């Protein structure tokens, strides 16, 4: 996996994702931290939310183990950070990067999946009352993400 | 009758029910009442997980009982 | 034991215990099921972990069996469910109650005893690496608990 | 000298020792390896249970040898 994980870090180098960032926090390839900044159609706008990513030895057979560290008002977002997107369970493909990964989480923020969600009262919010889901993702993003 | 189901946030919501309701009958009226589909509802009582097709009288539940609303995640 | 199980059962009713339920399985008040929400505090939170408890004939005398029958990642609880806990062994006492040790589990997930441990390789993450063990906790929660 | 660690989970562990090394030095290159005090280790070998202050070659362990490392519960 070693190989894999420094083609990708370099790859993020020569095209880096706009509002995203990546790399090692230390010394350890399979560990890495990363960042994301508030969509601008989103909610989030403003907030600078963090993310854990853990490369599993078999990798990239296996999907990376993506969390936030920042706390989110989310629908898939849960209150340990964890996340609901498929590309990191069933859908999970070799020949995706964990810039796709990163852009399709940016997408996530942007548009939630409330019917299949990780919390259910806040997709419930969303789906009947989207102003009150702004207004409280609004709240948390000053609270949490600034 | 009147239960009680105690949610993960800590808040308490009360029904109106009878012992010969089913458990779906009874994830219907939490979702009156907190609009929650019974897709995305839990309940336990007495250690065990209630089945949606059995009623509160089978699983001996009775008045100002409390059951537990917890997470049904079809894992997204 | 039949009647010390009685009167414990319906304690339990009286005033139940936050976050955990027992009761017989059936019509056999020896043999008892119980559920454990995951402790707000701990990686656990919002798994559902369902246990079993058998009482012996010689009940209160000699303690009741426990077990997980859920799926757990703890240093003091094993791939079968078995418990590492005093209480259990050396440490029961015929004044002590199921509430108890249902209390004294809920705490034990919040504060694992690694020094004296069932699982000795997860032990020594939490000891070494407690984010990694937190991070690997909250993995088997959703993919087991929930 | 080389000898082979079959843990529980299926993983090898590769040691280098010598012949005189005793089995508690070796439990201690496997702390160093896997972190694992020498306390919560046992290791099996040709039907023995091999003890803490006997050499290798007291058990006739050679090159490319695999041991097994089991639990060593105290009952915690």
């Amino acid at each position: 996996a070693l190989k894999r994980i420094n083609k990708e870090l370099s790859d993020l180098a020569r095209d880096p994702p706009a509002q995203c960032s990546a790399g090692p926090v230390g010394d350890d390839m399979f560990h890495w931290q990363a960042t994301i900044m508030g969509p601008n159609d989103s909610p989030y706008q403003g907030g600078v939310f963090f993310l854990t990513i853990h490369f599993p030895t078999d990798y990239p057979f296996k999907p990376p183990k993506v969390a936030f560290t920042t706390r989110i008002y989310h629908p898939n977002i849960n209150s340990n950070g964890s996340i609901s997107l498929d590309i990191l369970r069933s859908q999970w493909s070799p020949a995706l990067t964990i810039s796709k990964v990163l852009l399709s989480i940016c997408s996530l923020l942007c548009d939630p999946n409330p019917d299949d969600p990780l919390v259910p009262e806040i997709a419930r919010i969303y789906k009947t009352d989207r102003d009150k889901y702004n207004r409280i993702s609004r709240e948390w993003t000053q609270k949490y993400a600034m | 009758m009147q239960i009680f189901v105690k949610t993960l946030t800590g808040k308490t919501i009360t029904l109106e029910v009878e012992p010969s309701d089913t458990i779906e009958n009874v994830k219907a009226k939490i979702q009156d009442k907190e609009g929650i589909p019974p897709d995305q509802q839990r309940l336990i009582f007495a250690g065990k997980q209630l089945e949606d097709g059995r009623t509160l009288s089978d699983y001996n539940i009775q008045k100002e009982s409390t059951l537990h609303l917890v997470l049904r995640l079809r894992g997204g």
